[PDB]
């Protein structure tokens, strides 16, 4: 049905048709013909079915031909011999003896995964006894696979393998002898809560906690109570310095500017004032300690547009600390506005990278933008990223490309809203994020250097940022206890250049900080490509714990993650009858 | 009569300051023009 | 004495409210008296320098009390908080304590990463710092004992990469002004928990300030025309100086019998009327120029605005004698060091320049200076530096205008160091050294066109040295000739006309 | 809600719809988010 296709706004869509039976009968080397049929089916202009289609489209992609011959016979093995797929899921599990599974071949199998899942999306009429082993064997190792995927992985592995198992999701089509993947996903979630302070990514628990707040609609209790005994126990354990409450009563600073580690950044183009409600769509864009983000270079510039800025190893670790910084906010200004203003801006970044992630803030004067990314040529190698043709509702955002695109240019093609004022206006570049080595294996994709000097000087870098990060804090700390300490309790307190001083301080503290993070982070993103693994969650561990022994910051973004989830699911309910499991563990001492 | 805690702790939750333009005007007589350009 | 009893003194277990009990009461001088007297010092030092030892030894593998890893921090904090005493620095300065240095630096460098996480290596840092800025605070035996110890580390450096704290300490400890303890007495209001010594209410004042800054600094922050005035306990009937720093009030109470290593320094204050040898004394060392003083710059150069002129200066210092003139300016030296780590690019050149004139070559110290230069390298950097600025090119066989004059007065500085056997003072090698680059050529190009004051001061300076002449004649018009000419063309005026004389002679 | 904007260069994958699909999932988790804060208690 169309259903399976339509896009967010419900006005389009778009379907990818392809079956393991079309390549079945194409081994025959036969078939050249196709047809398609429409049909509305039934249980002003008074269109009906197919006469409300407005606009058509048809594309065919082929496959990729490689150098491995009779490859006919080597697609139609595992559509036809279901023991892959079990080994593929054994290679999920870690449960072979054949040595340490790297995460390259974890995320190998995944993709392979989510190929054949894909391909068994859309299985017409077909015997399907190879779809219900490789169903029964995801549902047999289904803790395992989230807990190896959604823990113990980076931002890629977790959005691959929340992209598969929403796929099993969207094609669930069972047989009355088959349960549905709903509740057993469901179930594997939920037995995986009391590793989730032991994570190693926040965008692998932000895609998990996506999951989970979907499939949640099948059975309520048992994510409630889970999720009420994590708020307990995180609560409690978060609790355990008077240095950040003096800054949180003083200044309002709340993030901990003495805790070195982090889990993720989160930020969108979209304190708080409690007038309003006496912000949702910020969770767009997770992850981004795993990845740094690069520098703009404008190069070509179209007509009436002008890009302006919005307001010996110590040099080398210098000059790759310079590197690695956010830039200061730019924008693009436009002489003459019209109906339709045409302007092109081109940006380098100096050398090919790796392109993850991509935001541009909310342009209400602008109907649409266009990005194209290439490496040589503008015809040679070009390819489209994404074209956004409601910038006036709401902020582009491109969040963790798989694959992850190769690049050097960047061509930003703007066009103006329909009657538009003559009133001038900025179109900001956003902010753009990327990986600044690149792997072999994604160089292969589309005067390299070799793995261990760029560790070597990833993790003298990393030194040098913790130098300067206890430096500050050392600074910070000796600034901060010539505070007045009033005996006038916290009235006065409520109620100058020593102000600014510190916030100067909290903010060079605070940059060191998430530098160093980000820093530890590619170093260990180095170190698991070199063919080590991050820590492993053991089946011993105590949950109390891993829950004491997890970083601050960790909880509360955990805090905040899991109590959404909480705030859905009591939304969910419709304005019926709330559950009485979260509403009796939530007593008065409890809510206290 | 000092302004106390209470004070700053209300003040920024909503140096002579002008009040004109946030009330209204009327006339007990029907005018040719209304008296809002004076506010 | 009674109080030593309860906690098991005449093993042991001392919580951290315990050592803050007993560092915060033992700030009288009985009580530190008391306290050296009983052996929990020592037992404590020796447990710690066990527990130092220990953790050496076992991550190199892969009266005594254990002393973990939690309540290390703590006690150094009591370390910190006891060395306010002037005995107990006095204590601190003996060989008896010298192994609490030596393996807490040889704990927190060489063992890197029983196992020690990053929170508590942090605490250990932040309280190594703590003492080591409490121990030299004010006590120049202190002083040179932390400066031969952290030379004699720099000097056993492993052969090349510095570790954290190391560095960290270089950037911190030296590079901070050193601070000392203002107390002010006062029967005048005079406009945080302290020791009972320092009185209270407004009227008892008690600052932490850097000794850099004078008296009319702090008296600001705190016809007949009353007029604050300050004395010691130790002066009687002179007042002190306003712009008078502390450095020298430290000297002058160093001299007059007050004892080393006194954390806090008192002041009376009074009211004169006013009608409308003490500042000529020797400033404090500091444990900056006192680690200086034996070449420890040298040492850390070893193991480490136009960016060449930064990365030049660290080659320059490593010269001896450099960081003993480069010290004349404190606050300058120190924003450059602070540049270094990550007016100004004129310092590492007039430093130098500075140095050739009071190193003159009638000395071994001089020669000596010049050969290391000669082997170090120095002239060709300088040499590439004016050759980048002028853009001239060596004979093959507003800021840049400051930097060639600079670059020329460095030059004309070691050519002759008193312009600013004289013969065989200077070897042939600088001789067939600057044959070969660019002078000649960018100085025909300049000249054909202070700057020219310094050009004429090189001129007469490579005119004095018998062994600099023949460089002079060109590879066919005279230097001498050619500066007479643009001397009548210019024509301050008697300067230029004696150095074209002093030229013209020297080609005769 | 967000933007509607998708890659253009995975249409060339077989995972679009799943991309399209965990943007509503994500879409619909801010608009059940934003309607459980304007909403009160019955």
């Amino acid at each position: 049905w169309l259903a399976s296709g339509l896009d967010l706004s419900g006005h389009a869509g778009m379907l990818t048709l392809t079956s393991p039976k079309l390549v079945k009968g194409m081994a025959g080397g036969k078939y050249r013909s196709f047809l398609i049929h429409v049909k509305a089916v039934n249980e002003s202009e008074n269109l009906r079915g197919c006469d409300l289609l407005q606009e058509v489209s048809v594309t065919i992609r082929r496959f990729k031909k490689t150098s491995i011959s009779k490859e006919r016979v080597q697609r139609c093995a595992m559509l036809q011999f279901s023991e892959f797929h079990e080994k593929l899921v054994n290679t999920l599990c870690r449960k072979t003896d054949d040595g340490q599974i790297t995460e390259h071949a974890q995320s190998l199998v995944l993709d392979t995964l989510c190929w054949l899942a894909g391909v068994h999306s859309n299985g017409p009429g077909s015997s399907k006894e190879g779809n219900e082993n490789l169903l029964s064997k995801t549902r047999k190792f289904l803790s395992d696979i989230v807990r190896v995927c959604f823990f113990e992985a980076g931002r890629s592995i977790a959005h691959k393998c929340a992209r598969f198992l929403a796929l099993c999701i969207s094609n669930g089509k069972c047989d009355p002898c088959q349960p549905a993947f709903g509740p057993v996903l469901l179930k594997a979630l939920l037995d995986n809560m009391s590793f989730l302070p032991a994570a190693t990514t926040g965008g692998s628990v932000y895609w998990y906690f996506v999951l989970l707040n979907y499939v949640k609609d099948e059975d309520l209790a048992g994510c409630s109570t889970a999720c009420a005994s994590l708020l307990t126990a995180v609560s409690r354990q978060l609790q355990d310095t008077p240095m950040e409450a003096l800054l949180q009563t003083r200044y309002g600073l709340y993030s901990s500017p003495f805790d070195p580690v982090l889990f993720d950044l989160e930020m969108s183009g979209s304190e708080i004032d409690l007038s309003d409600v006496l912000e949702g769509s910020f969770t767009s864009l997770t992850g981004l300690l795993e990845v740094e983000p690069l520098h703009f270079t404008c190069v070509s510039t179209s007509d009436g547009t002008r890009i302006e800025r919005d307001d010996g190893l110590a040099l080398a670790i210098s000059h790759a600390s310079h590197f690695l910084q956010p830039p200061p906010h730019q924008s693009i200004i436009i002489e003459r506005m019209h109906s339709g203003a045409r302007r092109f801006v081109t940006l380098d970044f100096g050398r090919p990278i790796l392109l993850t992630d991509v935001l541009i803030p909310t342009c209400g004067d602008l109907a649409s933008l266009s990005i194209d990314i290439w490496t040589l040529g503008e015809e040679v190698d070009g390819r489209r990223l994404v074209v956004a043709t409601d910038i006036s509702t709401h902020s582009l955002i491109l969040h963790d490309l798989i694959p992850p695109p190769v690049c050097r240019f960047m061509k930003i093609t703007v066009i103006g809203r329909y009657g538009s004022t003559n009133a001038r206006a900025k179109i900001p570049l956003g902010f753009y994020y990327g990986h600044t080595y690149i792997l072999p294996w994604e160089s292969e994709l589309k005067n390299q250097p070799e793995i261990d000097q760029h560790l070597a000087m990833m993790v003298a870098l990393q030194e040098d940022i913790q130098c300067r990060y206890n430096l500050a804090c050392h600074r910070l700390e000796t600034l901060l206890q010539s505070i007045d300490l009033p005996p006038l309790n916290s009235a006065n307190n409520a109620q100058v250049e020593e102000d600014s001083r510190v916030f100067s301080a909290y903010q060079d503290c605070i940059q060191l900080q998430l530098q160093l993070n980000l820093a530890h982070n590619a170093v260990q993103r180095l170190k698991v490509a070199l063919g080590a693994s991050r820590k492993m969650l053991s089946e011993t561990s105590n949950p109390e714990d891993l829950i004491q022994t997890s970083s601050t910051e960790q909880l509360r973004t955990i805090i905040r993650y899991l109590l959404d989830t909480l705030l859905s699911l009591l939304h969910a309910s419709n304005g019926h009858s709330v559950p009485a499991v979260l509403q009796s563990t939530f007593h008065a001492q409890a809510c206290e | 009569t000092a302004r106390s805690m209470v004070s700053t702790i209300m003040k920024f939750l909503d140096g002579i300051h002008n009040f004109a333009p946030l009330g209204t005007i009327t006339s007990s007589s029907p005018t040719a023009q209304p008296a809002e350009v004076l506010l | 004495s009674l109080l030593m009893g309860w906690m098991g003194i005449t093993p042991l277990a001392l919580t951290e409210s315990h050592l803050a009990t007993l560092a915060s009461s033992s700030q009288s001088p009985e009580a530190i008296k008391q306290l050296l007297d009983s052996g929990l010092p020592s037992l404590l030092v020796r447990s710690l320098a066990s527990f130092c030892f220990s953790h050496i030894s076992s991550s190199e593998s892969i009266n005594k009390m254990p002393i973990t890893a939690d309540l290390v921090a703590p006690i150094l904090r009591f370390l910190t908080e006891v060395g306010n005493s002037h005995i107990m620095k006095d204590w601190l300065g003996g060989s008896e304590v010298n192994p609490l240095w030596t393996a807490l630096l040889f704990l927190l460098c060489h063992s890197g990463s029983t196992g020690l996480t990053t929170q508590q290596r942090t605490a250990i840092e932040n309280a190594t710092v703590a003492f080591f800025l409490q121990c030299i605070s004010c006590h120049p035996n202190n002083q040179k004992l932390m400066a031969q110890v952290l030379c004699e580390l720099f000097q056993t450096s492993p052969q090349g990469n510095i570790s954290g704290f190391i560095r960290r300490l270089f950037l911190q400890l030296m590079l901070e002004d050193e601070k000392v303890t203002m107390f002010l007495q006062s029967p005048c209001p005079l406009y945080v928990i302290q020791h009972p010594m320092y009185g209270a209410g407004h009227k008892f004042r008690t600052l932490h300030l850097p000794v850099s800054t004078t008296l009319s600094d702090v008296l600001d922050r705190v016809i007949t025309v009353p007029v604050f005035h300050l004395f010691h306990k130790l002066l009687a009937g002179q007042p002190l100086p306003a712009e008078m720093t502390l450095a020298q009030l430290l000297t002058l109470l160093y001299d007059r019998k007050l004892p080393q290593g006194y954390r806090s320094i008192d002041l009376t204050v009074k009211l004169g009327s006013r009608v409308i040898s003490l500042l000529e004394t020797c400033p404090i060392q500091s444990p900056l120029q006192v680690f200086a003083g034996m070449g420890g710059l040298a040492l850390i150069a070893e193991r480490l605005i136009p960016a060449h002129s930064l990365a030049a200066f660290g080659l320059f210092l490593r010269l001896p004698g450099y960081a003993e003139v480069l010290l004349k300016e404190r606050k300058h030296a120190q924003c450059l060091l602070r540049l270094v780590l990550g007016v100004l690019p004129t310092l590492p050149f007039h430093v130098l320049r500075s140095l050739f004139s009071t190193t003159p070559l009638t000395t071994d110290d001089g020669v000596l200076l010049r050969r290391m230069a000669l082997e170090i390298g120095a002239l060709h950097l300088i040499l590439v530096c004016l050759s980048a600025l002028s853009h001239h090119s060596p004979r093959v066989p507003r800021l840049e205008e400051e930097h060639v004059t600079c670059l020329l007065q460095v030059l004309a500085s070691y050519i002759n160091p008193v312009s600013s056997q004289n013969s065989n003072a200077l070897p042939s090698v600088l001789l067939e050294l600057l044959s070969q680059s660019c002078l000649i050529p960018a100085m025909s190009s300049y000249l054909r066109n202070p700057l020219y004051r310094a050009l004429l001061e090189l001129l007469r300076a490579i005119a004095s040295c018998a062994a600099m002449v023949p460089l002079l004649l060109p590879l066919q018009t005279s230097v001498g000739t050619l500066l007479a000419k643009m001397k009548t063309c210019v024509d301050l005026v008697p300067d230029i006309q004696k150095t074209a004389e002093i030229v013209y002679a020297a080609t005769t | 809600s967000v933007s509607q904007a998708l890659d253009a260069r995975l249409e060339v994958g077989l995972e679009q719809q799943a991309e399209l699909m965990l943007k509503m999932m994500s879409t619909l988790e801010a608009d059940s988010i934003l309607q459980a804060l304007t909403n009160t208690s019955p």
